[PDB]
């Protein structure tokens, strides 16, 4: 029998993490303040993970990765690949970006690019705000009062027809206590519904491709999410290659990538307390077939039709390989190259 | 530090007697006061309840007292009577009727201030006296009327002193005289206000034992006092035997009293045996610690499923592992947590005895401070409903000079008791 | 990795090796402090005696 | 030559200094009689061992320490055990009936009435000293005496020694071992008023060493001699640069000035390797490398807690044995690469080395084997102070319904006294955040 304590009630794959834990019979939950847990869903913001640990006869796991939030903010995670050199700033896989406050050298970067006879056309961070000249970005910056990145936007999109519209890769990543990196089989394709117009950027409908800001919506499939089934069909009979070729690749090796140099930062193979965690990956593709990591999410929400799965195998993988009960749906990402 | 033990009236005197002789027997002393054990680990500690006598012989720290003579003599013509200090019987020739006004206003008045000598002569030849332990009764006169004023003259006396009683509460299935929820819900007053810890020994309990678990169709008190007396010998473990804890009644009282007046413990004893009836399978630690927490097992007819535990003291006494002793202990914390509450962290202490009880291997008491007592109260408050609405049985009391009102306050403090411990339970 | 302020002896070494650079009450008070504590407990006491006395 | 007077209140601070001082002698070749037969200069000196040992006219060496316990049982041991003849009886002081887990008890009530004569004790010792350069005081956390007298007695240190610097070693409250329910309470209630008077305090936490006994040392249920001689040559190691030849942290004002740049933040993590069982059949000893490399894992350190998501204010790695600096840069630029080491901005990236060549002592018939190299790191991390937060949460716990207050009402303090030490907590918790979290 065994305990947890649920303290983010917003969380809908956790939702059905406790549902399916207390359907196996053989676990409990407590009281938010309870400390005598196995298990801990934690909450999203000051999680106290210093208070972890320290339950004499109880093996305590979390939700949670402390630090793993250097990677899920804007702008921590310009941070991290630029100053890392396991990623680099010759990184191929992430957009130009930079960090900017409310700099000499993002400036120099689009005086090489518009004075230099290219495209030059960026985007914010934290609304958002796409233009051509800086001019607009930075007074845009210094109105919102917050931290902010701005990221060459892909100005020539992977366009799916009919509709020439543009669209993100959804990725569900689980790592859990002993640091395996599981790639959940399942992705999701956010769809925009409006063609995509590179005359207009005002048109916030066909650029920005969250499912909430499409709200027109619904044409060419339900809820604007397309599933690797039909996307892998898509690319066989518009493309002649696969997503597996094509696109998964390069997702594999960038999440990899981004897990694998934090890994000394946040592993908790030594610590007195356990922590796994579900991330979400989001990806943009050019019409190269060119795979850009967008960002990251800490604390994602699963598509409708993939919650039972995804939220069953985090159960199985993460939870249930820690407190033992009385083919799969991921893909462990691993690779050892010999130089 | 030396313990003055009083036993007051029948109830207190028999399980009195009957505690002296489990422990003279642990301590490895004869009828006559001599040292006959094994180990010096046996005296290492014996000045906590016994006094060093002429001869190098051991002599209780214990004051015999009863408004009836009879019951002394009893004790005196039991099997470890002449242990006893003859000074220490300090006895009266009325009898209190079961009456507690009797023992708290008249008769017990005449008799309090001879046995405040005697006290006060055991306490004079003291190195440190840490405090005193009452055995009685509260269903009774002598032991609940002139003990509870017993306990507030003692106070008084020496207010920086530790008061501990063992008090036996009345049940209709043991029952004596109609006016025992009368005279316990009067002394109940009294134990809020004047002692540190109070061993609730509930005869309604200590019957159910005797008839489920034991299978006696028929107990006597004798068979009562047995089970009051392996849990008298049980609490008192650590004081009388050297071991890895150093603890006292103070630091007791700290740690197993949250709120002054919430001071009442369930005691609790594994393995529940029958006297005379040999015991040839140890129990393993994993029993004793599901038996010491089993509602069958309490000293109190209380379920403890219906409250929740504030504090929790654990003594396991014979040879066993004491890795295993905190694994079984952390997995009853742990898979019950809910009984526990939250806001005392870690609020059960364990300690373990290298030495057993005689007639076993291995043994563990249990005492706990757990709000399901409020049952045990708000019993004797309906009980005491019952016949004050009418006015029943007060002439009793009324011709000893008491007021009606001095009833309705004594029901009002112990109806308050029980607030008290519901709010915390709901905390 | 730069070693600076090396000292050496026949019992050992010490020096520091540097990766990066930068970028009360008087004794009056608490005689009252005690003092008044113990004027609580005394009055606090005073009270059970009163009440004993009742 | 500057002399350091060691002072014990408490059980816990009494049986450490047991071991503490037990292992003092046998490093220096001080017998239990207190005769040193390696030292020429008899009936005097300005040795370095003489900052922690006077020296009587017939040749022995007394300790510069004074125990005190409210109650004498533990130190009736020190009275009668095997270093009986080391201390003068007028070192060992003792009261009747103890604070009772009660800091209130501690301070207040029996702390009043026998804090003049403790006082008393220690200017004898004092007015032996040439240059007295201050105390260093052992006591735990969660007891009466150790909570309660220590914060009392570390107030009027301040008044009657005002330049002496003060240092601590203190037991932080751990469940597997503790004694009282209300050792958050104690713990809150001492640090509030110690901190003031402090300048370095050495936090080991019950916890830590248990689990280090039971991984390291294959104790199953460790008990308090096999956790105080594991503490003893933490504190020996911190220590020995004040009693031998050396270069760094060579008096107590160095100890704050290498490893405290702000006052409030005082508490620097000890972390310690190699903890090796005696029982060990076949050993591989370890390199420099790989005990420097053991200072930056969680499981060796006195508080268990992550320093990866903290920052390093000071960072000093004192080694014992067969080290010399080329290993040690080696083994530092290696660790650089592959640990989360951040500093704060304000403060240099380097760590300050000191090597005796003597390896660490181990008591005969002890827990620990003998190793060719050990080393201790002192660093000064934020992350310290998830012990804070472990302890005030507890503190908000019980303290939300009251529960247990009227036992320290009771002694004459105030209900206001909670709220003050748990809002200076609060306080030093904000600081501590402050300093090593990044926005
Ligand atoms: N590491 C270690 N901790 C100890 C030792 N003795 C006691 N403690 C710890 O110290 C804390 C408080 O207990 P004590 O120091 O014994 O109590 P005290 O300072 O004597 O104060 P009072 O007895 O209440 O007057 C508990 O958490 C104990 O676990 C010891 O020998 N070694
Ligand atoms: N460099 C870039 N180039 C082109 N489009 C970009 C872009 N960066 C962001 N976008 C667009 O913004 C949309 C949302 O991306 P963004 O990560 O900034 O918002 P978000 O934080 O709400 C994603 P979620 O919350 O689901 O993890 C993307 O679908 C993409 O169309
Ligand atoms: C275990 O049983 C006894 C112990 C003691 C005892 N002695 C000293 C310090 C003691 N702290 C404690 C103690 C108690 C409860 C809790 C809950 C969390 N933490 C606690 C510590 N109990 C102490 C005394 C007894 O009789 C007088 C005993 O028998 C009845
Ligand atoms: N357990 C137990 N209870 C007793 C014993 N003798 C009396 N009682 C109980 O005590 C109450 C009567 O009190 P008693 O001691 O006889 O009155 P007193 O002598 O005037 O104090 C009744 O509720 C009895 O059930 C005994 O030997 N053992
Ligand atoms: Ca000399
Ligand atoms: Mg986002
Ligand atoms: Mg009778
Ligand atoms: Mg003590």
């Amino acid at each position: 029998m065994y305990t947890f304590v649920v303290r983010d009630e917003n969380s809908s794959v956790y939702a059905e993490v406790s549902r399916l834990l207390l359907a196996t019979g053989q676990w409990k939950r407590l009281r938010k303040d309870n400390p005598r847990f196995n298990l801990m869903l934690g909450e999203r913001n000051r999680l106290p993970f210093g208070r972890l640990g320290h339950e004499p006869g109880l093996v305590q796991l979390v939700n949670y990765y402390r630090g793993a939030d250097k990677l899920c903010r804007k702008a921590s995670l310009v941070k991290l690949i630029k100053t890392s050199p396991e990623l680099s700033e010759s990184c191929t896989w992430f957009p130009e970006s930079y960090v900017i406050y409310p700099r000499e050298v993002f400036l120099a970067a689009y005086n090489r690019r518009r004075e230099g006879r290219e495209g030059n056309v960026w985007i914010a961070k934290s609304g958002i705000l796409i233009s051509s000249e800086a001019s607009e970005l930075l007074d845009f910056i210094d109105e919102q009062g917050q931290v902010h990145v701005i990221q060459k936007y892909l100005e020539k999109p992977l366009l799916l027809e009919p509709g020439h519209r543009k669209f993100d890769i959804r990725s569900w990543v689980l790592v859990d206590h002993l640091y395996n990196i599981y790639l959940y089989r399942e992705g999701v394709l956010r769809t925009s519904s409006e063609p995509y117009n590179s005359a207009n950027f005002q048109d916030k409908t066909c650029h920005l491709t969250n499912h909430c800001i499409q709200k027109n919506y619904g044409r060419y499939e339900e809820g604007n999410e397309m599933f690797f089934e039909e996307f892998n069909q898509y690319l066989m009979d518009a493309l002649n290659t696969t997503l597996e070729n094509s696109i998964l690749l390069q997702i594999k090796h960038i999440i990899r990538s981004c897990l694998m140099c934090i890994e000394p930062a946040i592993s908790t193979k030594h610590l007195h307390y356990q922590s796994f965690q579900l991330f979400g990956f989001d990806f943009m593709v050019d019409e190269e077939l060119k795979v850009w990591l967008i960002e990251v999410n800490g604390a994602p929400a699963c598509a409708q039709k993939l919650y039972a799965e995804l939220c069953q195998g985090i159960v199985d993988v993460a939870i249930s390989s820690v407190f033992p009960l009385a083919t799969s749906i991921f893909i462990k990402l691993h690779h050892h190259h010999h130089h | 530090r030396e313990i003055v033990h009083i036993q007051a009236g029948q109830c207190g005197n028999q399980i009195g007697a009957k505690f002296w002789e489990v422990i003279s027997d642990e301590h490895g002393i004869d009828p006559t006061g001599s040292y006959h054990g094994d180990s010096d680990l046996q005296l290492e500690r014996i000045n906590v309840y016994y006094n060093e006598a002429t001869g190098n012989k051991y002599v209780p720290r214990a004051i015999l007292v009863d408004l009836e003579p009879g019951t002394m003599d009893s004790v005196r013509s039991g099997p470890f009577g002449q242990i006893f200090r003859p000074d220490n019987f300090v006895f009266g020739q009325s009898g209190a009727g079961n009456n507690w006004a009797k023992g708290h206003y008249t008769e017990g008045a005449e008799l309090v201030d001879s046995v405040l000598d005697v006290v006060r002569k055991e306490s004079e030849s003291c190195d440190c006296l840490q405090g005193f332990q009452l055995t009685h009764s509260l269903g009774g006169g002598t032991g609940s009327g002139m003990g509870t004023l017993l306990i507030s003259k003692i106070r008084e006396e020496y207010p920086d002193r530790i008061m501990n009683t063992f008090s036996v509460m009345p049940s209709p299935k043991v029952s004596d005289t109609v006016v025992e929820p009368y005279n316990a819900t009067l002394s109940v007053h009294q134990l809020v206000e004047n002692t540190d810890e109070t061993y609730c020994i509930d005869n309604e309990a200590l019957y159910d034992i005797c008839f489920r678990t034991l299978k006696l169709t028929t107990p006597t008190y004798g068979d009562l006092n047995h089970l009051v007396s392996a849990t008298m010998s049980g609490v008192t473990t650590c004081l009388r035997f050297p071991g890895q804890l150093n603890a006292d009644l103070r630091k007791l009282a700290v740690n197993m009293v949250p709120f002054p007046r919430l001071h009442f413990f369930m005691p609790g004893f594994a393995p529940l045996t029958s006297r005379g009836s040999q015991q040839y399978r140890a129990l393993t630690v994993p029993e004793l610690t599901q038996q010491m927490f089993d509602s069958k097992n309490m000293m109190a007819a209380c379920d403890p499923r219906h409250g929740r535990y504030l504090t929790v003291a654990a003594i396991f006494r014979g040879r066993m592992s004491m890795k295993e002793v905190d694994e079984q202990m952390l997995n009853v914390q742990n898979k019950n947590s809910s009984y526990f509450v939250e806001w005392i962290p870690n609020n059960v202490k364990t300690a373990v005895c290298d030495i057993p009880p005689r007639g076993l291997k291995m043994s563990a008491t249990f005492i706990g401070n757990s709000t399901a007592i409020q049952e045990l109260f708000k019993r004797i408050s309906e009980q005491f409903t019952a016949m004050f609405r009418r006015k029943a049985f007060l002439h009793w009391y009324t011709g000893e000079g008491m007021d009606e009102m001095e009833f309705t306050e004594a029901e009002s403090n112990m109806n308050d008791l029980v607030s008290e411990y519901q709010q915390y339970q709901d905390a | 990795m730069e070693v600076i302020e090396l000292n050496k002896c026949t019992s050992g070494q010490s020096f520091e090796v540097i990766l990066k650079p930068p970028s009360d009450p008087s004794l009056e008070e608490i005689q009252k402090k005690l003092e008044a504590a113990e004027e609580r407990r005394k009055y606090q006491e005073a009270e059970l005696l009163k009440h004993l006395a009742e | 030559m500057r002399e350091c007077i060691s002072i014990h209140v408490g059980q816990a601070g009494v049986q450490i200094g047991n071991a503490c001082w037990e292992l003092y002698c046998l490093e220096h070749g001080i017998q239990p009689d207190g005769q040193m037969p390696s030292d020429k200069t008899i009936g005097g000196g300005d040795d370095s061992f003489n900052t922690f040992f006077s020296e009587t006219g017939a040749g022995k060496h007394v300790p510069r320490a004074v125990f005190v316990d409210l109650e004498p049982t533990v130190i009736d041991e020190v009275r009668t055990g095997t270093y009986r003849q080391l201390f003068h009886p007028e070192q060992l002081i003792t009261g009747k009936e103890d604070a009772a887990n009660n800091y209130a008890r501690g301070h207040y009530t029996i702390g009043k009435e026998i804090i003049d004569l403790v006082l008393d004790r220690i200017r004898k010792l004092a007015d032996q000293c040439t240059g007295l350069q201050g105390f260093l005081v052992f006591h735990s956390f969660g007891g009466g005496t150790g909570s309660g007298f220590t914060s009392l007695l570390m107030e009027r240190l301040s008044v009657d020694y005002g330049k002496k610097s003060k240092l601590e070693f203190s037991i932080y409250p751990a469940p597997q071992v503790s004694t009282a329910v209300v050792e958050p309470y104690n713990s809150i209630l001492t640090t509030h008023t110690t901190l003031e008077h402090s300048d370095c305090a050495f936090m080991v936490d019950n916890e830590a060493i248990y689990d280090i006994c039971r991984r390291n040392l294959d104790i199953e249920r460790p008990t308090y001699t096999n956790l105080n001689r594991l503490i003893s040559q933490i504190v020996s190691s911190i220590t020995a640069s004040l009693r031998f030849d050396g270069a760094l942290n060579v008096d107590l004002t160095e100890f704050q000035t290498n490893l405290v740049p702000y006052p409030r933040i005082h508490f620097p993590l000890a972390t310690y390797a190699p903890v090796i069982s005696a029982e060990k059949a076949y050993h591989e000893q370890l390199s420099v490398a790989e005990i420097t490399n053991a200072c930056f894992e969680p499981a060796n350190q006195m508080v268990k807690c992550d320093p990866r998501h903290g920052k390093y204010m000071a960072c000093c790695l004192l080694y014992r044995g067969d080290v010399v600096p080329k290993d040690v840069n080696a083994a530092i630029a290696t660790i650089k690469t592959k640990r989360s080491i951040q500093f704060v901005d304000w403060c240099p990236t380097g760590f300050k080395v000191g090597i005796n060549y003597q390896p660490p002592t181990v008591v005969p018939g002890g827990d620990l084997a003998k190793v060719q190299r050990a080393v201790c790191m002192l660093s000064n991390t934020t992350a310290i102070a998830e012990a804070w937060a472990r302890l005030d949460h507890k503190f908000d716990l019980m303290y939300a319904k009251r529960a247990f207050v009227h036992w320290y009402v009771g002694e004459g303090m105030e209900e206001g006294e909670f709220s003050e030490a748990r809002e200076d907590m609060a306080a030093l918790e904000k600081d501590y955040e402050e300093v090593g979290v990044d926005s």
